[PDB]
């Protein structure tokens, strides 16, 4: 489907961003 | 709707001036407290979320210019120190980089020849700041080298005030929108733009900014009036005007690939609308959670709408408190989606915790 193929792209790309966030250690405010 | 929230707290800021923007810091690591910033009038205020709905005031930045009106803020981090950073801008058209630890302005950029409506940081490169202005242009800045990388405007740029923009998830392209009713696509993964970003890094003390006069796609066929908020939803676009609906659409025909779309592409595919009511005044923004499973929008009478995006008919939760009656300008979810904060025109802040 249009929305189902679009959801898979969101899942794959947000996973990439989440892995990059996980690899970081940003100091608290 | 499967999503449920409880209103656990609210407060009104001392100054009583309207609040226009709110952003949780999605850069904070696990173990660190959840922090959000609010913007309104000449003030930027930081808050920390604690257990039992506690909203703890940290400190505020007050601009020496009593006539400054901040409309937007965006979080980043210093790639060298790992320390968080906060960019703010508004009516004066000046971009301020605030150190949130001390809430002081460390540096500023005379951004545009008019007010700034929105700031967004690139999702992969923390130094790339995008500003959108009433001067009809968008500007891309490199805050590590203090350079203006590119200006998106001119011959086929916006013909009126730019109100909003958004990078897609991997930061390869920007969709902008404004008072000219148009939505324009600007690719930043083009060989020209990737080279201009590389060059801004090579710069050391003037830098020659790229002047991008032509977008990669343009449409005036989604909305028949000003477009004041745009966000990517994967390869699809979510945008709104004053017609009490957020329209989900894509450039080209139903089957067309976003990366195969030619700049002369004449068609648009409208996939559906998220309908609501009492949100027909200008400058009302919608937001999504990090995983883009939830869509949120406040209206002019203090109702907060939340839709479940995991559909094909989308279920909607309406969040209301009898004491919340002012226009909700912007909402922000904490990174883990456990908290939703809404800010109002009457200087009130509302905390909704997910059940
Ligand atoms: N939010 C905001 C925002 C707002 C005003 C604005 N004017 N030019 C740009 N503007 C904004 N840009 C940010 C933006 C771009 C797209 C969406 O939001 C004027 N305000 C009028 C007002 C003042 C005091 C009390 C109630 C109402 C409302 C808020």
């Amino acid at each position: 489907s249009m929305f189902s193929s679009n959801r898979q792209k969101i899942l794959e790309r947000t996973e990439i961003l989440n892995q990059e966030w996980k690899q970081r250690r940003i100091q608290p405010v | 709707c499967k999503y449920s929230f409880k209103c656990v707290n609210s407060l009104k800021e001392d100054h009583n001036q309207p609040l226009f923007g709110v952003q949780f810091n999605w850069h904070s690591k696990e173990g660190d407290p959840l922090v959000f910033a609010t913007v309104g009038s000449n003030r930027v205020t930081l808050y920390e979320c604690h257990s039992q709905g506690e909203i703890r005031l940290l400190q505020s930045y007050v601009d020496a210019d009593a006539d400054e009106n901040f409309y937007t803020c965006a979080w980043t981090y210093d790639s060298n120190t790992s320390h968080p950073l906060l960019a703010v801008a508004g009516s004066r058209g000046i971009i301020r980089i605030i150190n949130p630890i001390t809430m002081q302005c460390i540096k500023h950029y005379v951004g545009h020849g008019n007010a700034i409506n929105e700031l967004k940081f690139h999702p992969r490169d923390p130094n790339l700041l995008l500003s959108v202005s009433k001067d009809h242009a968008l500007r891309l800045w490199n805050i590590q080298t203090d350079t203006l990388v590119a200006i998106f405007g001119g011959v086929e740029g916006h013909r009126d005030e730019v109100l909003s923009a958004d990078y897609d998830l991997l930061g390869e392209k920007i969709m902008s929108c404004g008072m000219d009713h148009s939505l324009k696509l600007w690719r930043i993964n083009s060989k020209r733009m990737m080279n201009a970003i590389k060059e801004s890094y090579d710069y050391n003390p003037p830098f020659i900014s790229q002047k991008i006069h032509f977008p990669d796609f343009s449409t005036r066929d989604i909305h028949r009036n000003y477009v004041d908020c745009v966000r990517w939803l994967g390869d699809l676009i979510l945008s709104k005007s004053c017609e009490n609906a957020i329209v989900c659409w894509k450039p080209g025909k139903m089957e067309d690939d976003i990366d195969k779309i030619k700049p002369s592409e004449s068609n648009v595919t409208i996939l559906g609308r998220f309908d609501y009511s009492q949100c027909d005044i200008w400058y009302m923004r919608f937001s999504m959670d990090f995983w883009q499973k939830m869509l949120a929008l406040g209206n002019q009478v203090g109702k907060l709408y939340v839709w479940d995006l995991e559909v094909e008919k989308a279920k909607c939760t309406t969040l209301t408190h009898h004491k919340c009656g002012a226009a909700i300008r912007q909402t922000s979810f904490s990174r883990d989606s456990s908290i939703l904060i809404a800010v109002c025109d009457d200087a009130s802040i509302w905390r909704w915790d997910r059940l």
